[PDB]
Formats: structure tokens, sequence, C-alpha cells
DNA sequence: TCTGTGCAGTGCTCGATGTTTTATTTAT
């Protein structure tokens, strides 16, 4: 049995990116690999130019994300999408200089009434220990948020720690149970995969490599 | 669980002239709470259950326009209220707007005035179902049915 | 040289590290490769390049040989034989005929490499939302790929710059294989069909240049001149030394940092029979008109199964499959067929949206079929509203509410897809599809109300609104089995 | 603790404070019910462009950054990538005893060092360098005189920042503001009477509007604020934070305010320190029902929620609350402030 | 203090002072309760079209979209000062539309016009072509002194107060005005369930029944009116007027906000009621008192007394909680107390 | 000891222009 660090990602608004080079900023259904690394990298004091420990975090940690349905008054509330018409005045026209446009337009998608429970474990050749990752989520250095800085948390990042055989068995200890799980480690009775391009290329800033979740449906 | 709309329709139809007149002179739905004849009419339809009270007030207040103003006609969904008001060819579209925009109690007052004018032929259990909820959705569908008929 | 030296970004089919191979290593081994770039649109551009290359160097003489080369890699001797007469046309840095370029471009300034990076620039918001310096130094492979992408999939740089033969932003549709080698071979028309496809000047635009302001009959263009068509006057600059490519992140001896361009126009009359794109068939007057498919006001896509969505739209909605797809169906009518596909949604030079499915079942078809049904129900209802809005002499965005709502349809329903796909199996299929219907039914009502909400308390529009909502529920009722 | 949480409940009269590209009020689904929304970016700009901000943040004492005093630490920071010849040449041409240095200052100067290092190698100087880097030099000089604004709100949409360390986030994080209650918006059907037209108007239109008791949430990263102020003190950071508390209570977006005029101050302001910053939005996840207004039940729902989860969420730490209302108070663990100024002083004094 | 906040509590007898597309009373949800509403645009038009405005401020602007009709008005009004050719080109440059002899020429949208301002412009146009100065450079010159243009708004003050935008012509660049007065929609301090009047029209040639039967919504209500004036903005909008000039204009707004009532349905409902409480307060930041009535006022010997009381209590709560100490005065019929409105107005005229 | 015409040097606004769109219409 390995040690797991259990996290809770809850808030009225979330955003988990999909590939884009456009003014449209799309969200997926559950947290990304890159987004979870960034969240951890925020709790730790990692700066954007520190590629060394940026790569040390990525090589040390793997995730498992469970989608949690909001239950209210014994009624189920579904996750909905939200489109924000987001404008910027005096936005940069070039990457150097002070010339700017009057108005630019962007379109940003959010999730509403979404909540997630994240299982976290160490790779066989990890650098850090779950003990110091626990410290980081309890006392973050940079401000933690759900995808975008405008999206605060309504529940503490830290949920618990535990020991278990597989990520599914670990997430079982924490209500609410029943949601679909996406894991970096495969579990025995499941064979479905979820393709994604959310593996941050750390040697190539703001670029992403293809990878795959192992899909584990809830009962 | 659900109000027997036709049973209530029949009960109102074979009501004695006295009890009928006592109910008809009401000027708004809440005044039915002052009428003894009203309680006896709706008691076998679940009045003592608070769940049914607001619905029964609307239903009976619409009926109170008269025994012969609302003519029930069986399905061939069945004729909705919106289509039935348009079928009369007597009601201006502007009065339908004013009806569906009106707030509480005032809406029932204006509705009953429209029923009096239109003397509609409709599916009464279908109208009762509409009166049970009477949400914003039902009011918009009323107006759209009226318009789609004309 | 694209036929000789390494430039193809690959990694093992289920392996790890990226390695840069050459065309011979691909054609002459049972090694399983898959393209690997940071961008899906560039992976598709690369495959298109490879396919167009394999289309001129090795068309099978018959279907029998076609099936043979797929199961059996060529020998290095056969490969060298086939590529021998083509080496002269695939030089990046060359004296008189650079690959897809034009020597002697008259330009006052040097155009940055980002302009070939399709979407990194193009709109006034790009500098604010995108990461800078993606095109400071491009390797040889990425440069050729980018050039090929600009000539085929991307819109022109701006005024005075022309787009590809299929038009601006066409949808490219390839038959998918098990690995890169098979996929390339699978999309090469055999010699017989090649002749039936193209019944001319068969020399490239960078060897036999295009004359300014000339009118060109489409039938007067050879298949290699068309497949490797270059509508723009572009000339690369002198590259630089060893370092990281700012696009792919790989090390490269030569890295380009800029290029020259100039306004250049002409006219291709008629429609060139490009084999890589599906098209729409319309009959105006007595003549038959064809239009290559493109993501116009929406880009139909779902996570994990976008290729299936696009496939069904072609299969069902006057759409016709690509010629390379038509070939595969004839060669193997009973074999299952999935797409490798991509395209852009654009506002002239600006790229608004990218949708690409690049990876190397009947329930999924059923799911997509159901999805498109609700999509169509929504469109007919809101088009009914938009037309009535127009006929009522009203102005504003009310005349296109069916466009926005269609885009929102795919994005809102995409959120349902992961859970649907996760629970699909033999016994649960009918149940999860039924639940999907209820969800999509509810979504259509929500989106209808949302699209129409800004025009509440417009009494003159009540008959238009009522007709539109009645239309919606009529089509929604026809969808429940 | 490192984080300051700021919670505001503010009631607006009929208005349209934030709208989209169809001129409809912005909204959000929360707890399955529609809430009117004022976006993060709208709220933050109302603060950043306000007069109060220009006077207390834009004209701060820590505003100015002197490259002269930073020579030593810059000399050792860039000393392993660059030698003092270039580092000092750069430091002087940009301007014409410091302990620490702001991260973006190091990174942007390091970029200028890369340019002059390549300038000496390419064997060009005089005006040629100052011609090429004319706009770039002008850019950083402006930024060196807006240090508190940059530390608090982050860099501007056009800043001329060049490096990754130049991607400067704000030390304060502002959430989207949403109503505590469900809202069905009203519609204003309007005319425009033409002075030269006899029959009817020259234009007709509609405008969506509503009231709303909004919940505003913001947090401040103190260490980040200090670190981006060249290593300022906790006290100096707490002084900045006092201004944020004031603005989140009083500043309102200007949209539609000329014709709807919803110039309302907050009725409840609460500040609490923590190691983990949390929004108390789930106090209203079950949408607040009206009982003699929405404001009183909202403050009540906010207080009851705090009493229920604060302990388990680790919201032990200094907490204070200001309120215009006499609603039954939170747990006694929260110190009641009778005026806003007393609340702000409580923040200056570290709680 | 740059802002002058104005607070009015005014009670109306049964009436229908402002209605919508279906002739029903305008309303709004505030505190979860329906309030009867009078739009700010209705208030502003009632003031600018009033006799008091005409006597104390001057001429209201000309708001129109019909340039062909405007063309003819200017020719009749500016004919003895300029030749018809100059008048036509001036309108053409400002509106961005071709002014010929067409029966119908339409602007982009409804736009407020000031004759005196147009008169000032055609001077420039005349001098422009006289000095052989083309239109592109004429615009460049005029953009250099917008204050000289804004001095003409002293002939059209309602624009200086309420603003102007244009999307075509030189008005895009030269006529952009951000109004100095902010004003809210008047809402009732209490919940209202509107009354309905069931009426008939008796036909003198019809002995049986009436020729028309109908219904008309109406109600009473104690309304809260709020407005503020940005003095510095008002001075700038008047081409650099003095504070005394701005203060005097503000004083007329105070008077009108307390006495001017929209004319709608007044011929048959006659709710000609003056305000029962007026409150003026100088501040650095605009302050509305609306949240005094977020909890809807319950009746207690009327709505008026408990409304004024609710206003006073909330005023103290805000002043004590936010430590506000801007000058303030209060006139009432039911903080410096003013026995008469006139004393209140002198107070404002004298910078508080 | 300040200032004047030439620059060099360029920061621009100017305008014509590359492309390409359409899908519907209740219930009685
Ligand atoms: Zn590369």
């Amino acid at each position: 049995m390995r040690s797991y660090l259990i996290l809770r990602l809850a808030g009225p608004m979330q955003a988990w990116g999909q590939p884009t080079f456009e003014g449209t900023r799309p969200t997926g259904r559950f947290p990304t690999r890159s987004g979870l690394l960034g969240l951890l990298g925020a709790c730790l004091g990692i700066q954007r130019d520190d590629t060394s420990s940026l790569q040390a975090l990525s090589e040390s940690v793997q995730f498992a994300v469970r989608c949690d349905e909001l239950i209210l008054d014994d009624r189920r509330v579904s996750v909905t999408g939200l489109r924000d018409y987001h404008t910027v005045l005096g936005a940069r026209e070039d990457y150097r200089g002070l010339k700017s446009h009057e108005t630019i337009q962007t379109w940003r998608e959010y999730l509403c009434d979404a909540s997630f429970t994240v299982a976290l474990w160490l790779t066989p050749h990890a650098t850090m220990v779950i003990s110091e990752l626990e410290k980081a989520v309890l006392k973050p250095r940079y401000t933690p948020y759900l995808g975008r800085r405008s999206c605060p948390l309504t529940h503490p990042l830290f949920l618990g720690t535990c020991q278990a055989s597989d990520p599914q068995k670990a997430l079982l200890n924490y209500e609410p149970v029943g949601g679909d799980i996406y894991s970096e480690e495969s579990v025995t009775g499941h064979h479905l995969k979820f393709t994604a391009r959310d593996e941050p290329m750390i040697t190539l800033p703001r670029q992403f490599a293809s990878r795959e979740w192992y899909v584990i449906k809830g009962g | 669980d659900e109000i027997d709309a036709m049973a209530l329709y029949r009960a109102w139809q074979q009501l004695d002239n006295g009890s009928c007149a006592q109910i008809r002179r009401v000027s708004e739905p809440d005044e039915l709470r002052d009428i003894p004849a009203f309680y006896r009419l709706v008691q076998p339809f679940g009045w003592e259950n608070p769940r049914h009270q607001q619905a029964l007030l609307r239903m009976v207040f619409c009926l109170s326009a008269g025994k012969n103003v609302i003519r029930h006609q069986d399905k061939k969904t069945g004729i909705s209220l919106g289509r039935a008001l348009a079928n009369s060819g007597r009601i201006n579209e502007r009065r339908i707007f004013q009806l569906i925009r009106a707030d509480r109690t005032a809406d029932m007052v204006q509705l009953r005035r429209l029923l009096t004018h239109a003397e509609p032929v409709l599916d009464w259990p279908l109208m009762a179902r509409m009166l049970t909820w009477w949400g914003k959705r039902e009011r918009q569908q009323l107006l759209e049915d009226f318009v789609l008929t004309t | 040289n694209l036929l000789i030296d390494n430039w193809i970004p690959v990694r093992p089919r289920n392996g790890g590290k990226v390695q840069i191979i050459n065309l011979q290593s691909l054609y002459c081994s049972r090694d399983q490769w898959r393209l690997s770039l940071p961008r899906d649109d560039m992976e598709l551009a690369a495959l298109a390049l490879l396919v167009c290359i394999g289309q001129i160097i090795a068309p099978a003489k018959d279907d029998v040989e076609f099936r043979h080369r797929i199961m059996n890699p060529l020998t290095e001797d056969e490969f060298q034989q086939l590529i021998a007469p083509w080496i002269d046309m695939f030089y990046l840095n060359h004296a008189e005929h650079p690959f897809m370029q034009t020597k002697g471009v008259k330009a006052n300034d040097v155009t940055p490499m980002e302009k070939l990076l399709a979407g990194v620039s193009g709109a006034t918001n790009c500098a604010f939302v995108n990461q800078p310096g993606q095109g400071e130094a491009l390797c040889g492979g990425c440069t050729a790929i980018a050039l090929f992408n600009q000539a085929n999939q991307a819109p022109g740089f701006g005024g005075g710059f022309k787009s590809g033969l299929r038009g601006g932003t066409p949808v490219t549709t390839f038959v998918r294989g098990i690995d890169l080698r098979s996929t390339v071979l699978l999309n090469v028309l055999t010699l017989p069909r090649l002749q039936k496809q193209f019944p001319t000047e068969n020399q490239p635009t960078w060897i036999k240049p295009i004359k300014s302001n000339e009118s060109i009959p489409a039938s007067s263009i050879g298949f290699v001149r068309g497949l490797f068509w270059q509508p723009a006057h572009i000339e690369l600059c002198d590259p630089i030394g060893i370092g990281k490519c700012s696009c792919c992140g790989q090390e490269s001896n030569l890295r380009y940092t800029g290029f020259l361009k100039e306004k250049f126009t002409f006219t291709v009359n008629g429609l060139w029979p490009h084999p890589h794109s599906p098209c729409l068939v319309t009959v105006k007057k007595g003549e038959v008109e064809e239009k290559f498919l493109a993501f116009t006001t929406s880009a139909p896509s779902w996570t994990q199964i976008s290729r299936v969505v696009v496939d069904k739209i072609i299969q069902n909605e006057g759409n016709r499959v690509a010629a390379v797809v038509n070939q595969f169906r004839n060669i193997a009518p009973q074999s299952p067929l999935e797409l490798i596909m991509g395209g852009y949604r654009n506002n002239q030079a600006s790229i608004l949206e990218r949708r690409h499915d690049v990876l190397m079942g009947n329930v999924i078809n059923e799911i997509v079929t159901v999805g498109l049904g609700y999509k169509t129900a929504l469109r007919k209802a809101l088009y009914t509203f938009a037309e009535g809005f127009k006929n009522k002499d009203f102005k504003g965005a009310g005349v296109s509410v069916h466009e926005t709502a269609e885009r929102h349809f795919y994005r809102q329903s995409e959120l349902l897809i992961p859970d649907v796909l996760a629970n699909v199996n033999f016994s649960q299929a009918d149940e999860v599809i039924a639940d999907l219907r209820d969800k999509l039914h509810q979504l259509c009502e929500m989106l209808f109300n949302q699209s129409v909400a800004p025009y509440a308390h417009h009494p003159k529009l009540i008959s238009t609104l009522a007709l539109a909502r009645a239309t919606l529920y009529k089509h929604l009722r026809e969808l429940k089995p | 603790s490192n984080f300051i949480n700021i919670h505001v409940l503010i009631s607006h009269s009929p208005s349209c404070l934030n709208r989209d590209d169809m001129n409809m009020q912005k909204d959000a689904i929360f707890g399955g019910k529609r809430r009117v929304r004022i976006s993060s970016q709208s709220l933050k700009r109302a603060m950043r462009k306000s007069g109060y901000y220009a006077q207390n943040i834009g004209e701060s004492s820590l505003r100015t950054i002197h490259l002269a005093q930073l020579r030593d630490v810059l000399r050792q920071k860039l000393g392993e990538r660059f030698d003092q010849k270039i580092i000092d040449k750069t430091l002087a041409l940009l301007s014409g005893s410091a302990d620490a240095v702001t991260p973006w200052v190091v990174g942007e100067i390091a970029w200028f060092c890369e340019q002059v290092a390549k300038a000496e190698a390419d064997n060009l100087d005089d005006k040629k360098l100052l011609k090429v880097l004319k706009e770039d030099i002008a850019a950083i000089r402006v930024n060196l005189q807006q240090g508190v604004d940059i530390a608090l709100s982050g860099r501007m949409a056009t800043s001329g920042m060049m490096t990754e360390l130049g991607k400067v986030d704000g030390a304060m994080s502002i959430a989207h503001a949403i109503t505590t209650h469900q809202v069905d918006s009203d519609i204003d059907w309007f005319t425009a009477v033409d002075d030269l037209q006899e029959q009817g108007s020259a234009h007709l239109g509609t405008q969506e509007f509503s009231s709303g008791v909004f919940y505003r949430y913001a947090n401040i990263n103190l260490a980040q604020l200090q670190e981006n102020l060249g290593g300022a003190s906790r006290e100096q950071a707490l002084e900045i934070a006092t201004h944020v508390v004031h603005m989140l209570a009083t500043e309102v977006p200007g949209a539609k305010q000329r014709t709807y005029a919803a110039f309302n101050p907050a009725d409840m302001v609460m500040v609490n320190f923590s190691d983990m910053p949390l929004s108390m939005a789930n106090a209203f996840e079950k949408a607040v029902k009206a009982k003699d207004g929405f404001l009183q039940p909202s403050i009540q729902a906010f207080n009851q929620y705090w009493d229920r989860v604060a302990n388990g969420y680790g919201l032990n730490g200094a907490a204070a609350q200001f309120s215009l209302s006499d609603v039954d108070p939170i747990t006694a663990q929260v110190k009641q402030m009778p005026t806003l100024e007393q609340l702000k002083s409580w923040v200056r004094n570290n709680g």
C-alpha cells in the first residue's frame, strides 16, 4: 500500500483548459493534468521561470480526479457551463512597446456547481515526500485557485491522508462516493481511456503534450 | 394525489342555486375563504391538504364566472385555454398580454373577466392542470397558444 | 531535402521519447510510428504533406498492390527508385526552386515566423492571450509543415494574399490507420483512380511560377501542381545555428527566423478536384455545383469523438465524402472507417476556432446520431425565429441567433460526453442514451430560451417567437423513440 | 497567517452593473439557481481606476523604485549570468544598499543585460542601441514608478514587460460577485421621443435590470505583496490591505450608473486571516429566501454558515466584522467593529 | 466636495405616472417585493420640458433622427446669419450624412442637437473653406479645443447633465458628452399591489350598454427619488464654467426633482403632489439612500411617515458607520434643518 | 551662449483588397 494525499476542489466557478490559441478560453469537464500541477506549484512557492523544480514536481507526482455531484436538499444539481464575454481595454498590441488596442474581446468558459476530489501519490522515483505536499496545501505560498485566479475555493484544499492499494480504493474513504474517476494509474476492472493534450512541456513554456487518463466509472 | 378536475366540474354544475349564487358574487379568489358553500364544494377534493388549496381557489374562482361560461369538451392534447380564447374570436390580443403579465390575484380577476367575455369551449382538466401550477411558463404558453390560433 | 534528410517528428505508437526520422525510415520498416507535435493542426498538416508526397512517388497500380504495400514495407532499393525523380523539387534552401517558395521577393521588411503559426497571430487579441516568441526559431520540419498548412488549411495573411485551391479554411478528411506508415499509404489514390480523379501543367508553382493576374482554368492544373499548390509569394531567410526550435522544442542544426512576402493575385476559374476534402453538392439552374466543406458558423465537435461527429455530418446532412475516403470504401466496403480530420473557423485573417482529431463503436455512432438530431431540432426552431425576426423588419443580432446557439449547443453538450462514454457497454447502452436524450431535450429548451431572451417584451415578435417554440417542440417530440 | 480574506455583502437598488455582448445582465448558476453576476474583472477595474486607488496606491510612498539603491543585490543576482561590466552599464543607461529586490525587476533588467551583452558582441552602441531599445527603456521607466500598483493589481494590459518573471500577478485576488439569492431580472421598455416627429417615437427598446444583494470576496497574499515591494514589511503590507478593504466596501462599477444610479455602500464587511484562503460563498449555495428583504437574511445566512464550518475549515485566526445591521451576531470568536475605520485599524494592527 | 446628492421622498395619490408597452405601470423587484417605478428617462424629460427649466435654465435640446426636417429648421433659424450652403454642409459633417433636398434623410440614431452649438460650428466651416482648409484638417483643428465647443452647451444644459453619443459624423469625435447628473429610477419605498380601474365609454347613440369596456392599472405610492451632480464634470461640460454656475444649475435640479411630476395620465388622475421631504448632501463619493427601503416600509398611519423615518434611521447608520461628514441639509413637511425649500436652495447655492 | 535649415529616421494614417452565407414556417 502507498500513501495518498487527498484534495478537495470546490467552488462556484472553475475552469480547466483545452488546447487554444484564440480569444476563446474553453473549459473541460474535470481538472487537467497541467492545471493540477499548477495548483500544486502554487501551494509550493514555485515561480514560472524555475524549470528545475517545475520538472521535479511533474516527475514526482501523479493524480486521480473524481467528479462529485452537488446534492442539495437531497436533490441532485448538475454541472453547467457558463460563457463569459470578457473584454480588455488598452490591451497590448505587440510584445514590446506601449502601443495598444482600444478594446479586445475574449470568451471564457466556466463550470458551475462543480466539485472534485483529487487523489495524489508519489512516483517510484519521486523527489519530494507527501509530507511536504501536505504542508504546502495547508499553508500555500502563492494564492491557490481553481483554474483562474478569479475562482476561489469554498472548501479547504486539504481533505485527508490515507494508505491504500489503488487510487479508487483511496477515494472510497471520502464522501461523496459514486462519481467517475480519471486516473494516471490503471485499475483492474477498467480499460477505457480519455485522451488529452494537457501534459505541460516544461522545456517548452505554455506548450502541451498528448497523454491519456484511465477511465473508471462510478457504480 | 391530483385533483379530480371533472368531478369538481360536475359538482359545480349540479350545485343548488343558493350555494352557486353565494360563490359567484365573490370579487377575488381569497374571498372564497369567507363562503361556507365554498368549503363544502372543495372538501372532497383535498382542501384540508394545504398542498391543494391555492389550486382549488383558482379552479373554483374561474368556474364562478358562471355554470354556463366554461363548456368542457372532450379530447379528440385537447383544446387549451389559449386556443379556446382565440377560438371565440372575441378577445383582443392586447388583453391576453395584460393577462399573462398581471401579478397575483389580479391575474385571476382578469382571467375570469376574459372567461365571461369569451365563453370558451375547452378541455377543462387540461385548464385545471394549468391552474394548478400557473408558473411563468404556463402564462407564456397561454399567450403563444392564443397567437398561434389567430 | 524532404525526401532524404530527417524532418519527420515521430514517437513510437505506444512508446515515449520523440525522435526525428526520414522518409526512408518510415517507408521501409515495420516500426510503428505516430506523429508527435505540440499542436494537433500541425500534426494534420504534416500528415497531409506526407500523403501528398506519397501520392506522387508511389501510386499503386491496382488495389491488389495497394493492399500489399500496407501489410508489407518496401525495400530500401524500391524506395530510392521511386523518390529518385522527385529529389529536385523538395529542397528548402535551393538556388532556383525552393520548396513552396519564390526567389526574388521584393519586401521592405522581414515577416516574423509567427505569421505561419496559424492562430498565434491574426487577431487583435492574439498578443494578449498567446505566449510570445513561439516563432523566433523554427526547425526545418516545422517550417515546411507550417508552409504547407498556410497553403492548404489556413486563411491568407491579409489583403493581396490568396488562399488555397479548396478555398479558405477547408476541412481535411483522411482515412485513419494503425500507424503513420499505414495511414499515409491508406490515403494514396491508386493509379487507376488517380486517372479517373484527374482527367495540364504538372509542375509545381515554385518551378513553373504563376503569372500575375492570369486566369487559370482549374482543368489546366496537374495533380502535383495542385496538391503542392502555393498561392502566396513566400521566400525563407537564411537560417541560423544549433538550438531549440521555438515551435516543437527539439534541437535543430538549421532554424529559420523570418521570411519575405509580397502581394500576389490571380484567378482559378472552376473547382479543382482536390481528393482530401469532403464537399457539398448543390444544383443551381441545370448545372451541378460543388463546394468544399468548411467550418463556417460552427465547428461541430465533441471531446473524444469529434471524428465521428464530422463523419456523420458528411454521411447524413448534399455532403459527399473525400475522394480518399471514397477509395477506401470501394477497396474495403465491410471494413470499419474512422477519420483523421481538422479545420478552422475564421473571420477573414483571424482564426476563431480550431477542431482537429488526430489519433492512430456502433453505440458511439448511435450517440452521435442522437446528438445531431437535437442539434438540428434547435437549428430549425431558431432559424424560424431569425427569419421571422428579419421579415418583421427588426434589426440586430436576432437574425443569427441560430448560429450562436448551435455553437453553444456543442460546448454545453460536450460536458455530458465523458460520463456517457464512461458508462457505455452492452447492457447499459440503451439506458445511458435515454438519459442523454432527456439531458439534450432540456438543453435545447434552455438554449432556445437563452437565444430568445433579449427579445422579450417585443410584442410585435410574439407570433415569430410562438411559431419558433412550436417548431422546437414538434422536432423534439419526433426525437423520442 | 499569510492570507487576508475580505467578505462583503452589498445591496444594490435596481440597476444593470455588468452586462454582456447582448446587453443582458451577467449571471451565473449557483446551487442550480440563477444569480446576477458582477465579474471579477469589472469589480477589480472599478477599484484599480478609482480615485481612492490613485491617491492611496498610485501615489504611495513605496511607489518609486530606485535602480541606484538596487545596484548591489542586482550585481550578485545577475552576477552568475553576467559580469559587473554589463550589469553596471545596463543599470546606468536605464536611469541615465538594498537588501532584497522585486522578482520582475531582476528579470526585466536581466533581459536588458542580454541585449547590451549582445550589443557589445555585435559591436554597436551609441544611439543605435538607445534607438532600438527606445520604447523598451521608456516602458520599464514607467513601471519603476508604479511599484505598489504593480504589486497589488499586477502589471497592466500594456506594460512592455518582457520576461516570465515579468508576468506579474496581483497580490489581491478578486472573485466574481454573485447574488446570494435567485433573481428573475426585470425589463425596462423604453421610448425615445423625437422632437420633430408627430406620431410615436423614433426608437423603442428594452433594457434588462434588477436589484441584488451581492457577495464580494477577495483575498490578499501578504508575502507576495511584500516580496513584490522589494521586501517590504508586514506592517507596510497591512497598510495596503487596509485600502483594499475600503475599496471592496465602497467602489461600484460605473456601468449604467448615469441612468440607474446604484450608489450603495456595503452593509457588511468582514476580514479574517488564514493560512488557506476560502470564499464563504456556500453560505448562499442554498439560495437565500426573502424575509423582509434579502439583505437581513443574507447576513444571517453568512453568520450561520461561519458558525458551522469555520472551526473545521481551519478558520481559526483573527476575525473581525463591521455591520450596519443589528442582526444576531456570529460566534464571539469574531470581534465586532462598530465603524469601518475601526475595522481597518484592526487590520493595520495585524489583527 | 465634488458631488451633490439629492434625496426626495414624494407621495402620490392614485395615478399612473409611467407605463410600459402594454400600458401597465412600470415596476421593479426590490427586497423581493414589487415596487411601482418611474423611469429616470421619464423624470429627465419631464424636467427638461417643464416651464421651470425654460425660465431658469433655458432651451432644452432638440432630439431627433430626421435630418431632412432638421435641415429645414436650421435654414429657417440660421438663415439670417449664414447662407443655406454652409448650413447644409455643417449638418452633413456633424451627422456624417449627405444633406441634399431629399424628403427623408435619417441619422444613425436619435441625437440631441443644440442650435447655438450648430451655429458655432458653421462659423468654423465658413472660415475653413474661406481659408481653403479641407474637412480632414478642419476636424484635426477642432479636436484641439473641445472646451470651446462645450461652451455652447450653456444653450443646451440637459446635454451637459444627461449626455450624448454619436456613431457617425464629426459628432463622434467632437460631440462625445458624459453627463454630469446621475439619476435613478424612482421606486416606491413600500410594496404595491396595483389597483385596476374597470371603465366604460357610454355611447350617445347606443341605448343598450356601453360601446367600450376596459381596464386600466393604477396605484398610489411614496416614491424615493435620487440624483447626484458631478460639479467638476458639469463645469467641463459647459466649456469651463465656474463652480457658482454649476451650483446654481444643481439648485434648479433640486427644485425640479422636488416639484416636477411626469404628465402621463395626469389629465384623468391629477396626482399633482409636491415632495414631503428633500435632502441635499455634499460628498466625495456618490451616496444613494435606497437601502433605507430594501426592507419594504410597512404602513403605520400611512406610508409617508414610516418612509421618512426609515430614511433618517438609515442615514444615521451610514454616517456613523462610514464616518461621513459632508455638509447636509433637510427640508420636510412632516443635519441642518430647513423650514422652507427656498432656504434649502440658498444653502446649496452657497456651497452648503 | 543658445538656436536656426537641412538632414537621417521613421511613426504614421491612407486606401484598395485577400475571402465569401444557408439551413423555417404550429395546430386546426
Ligand atoms: Zn520544430
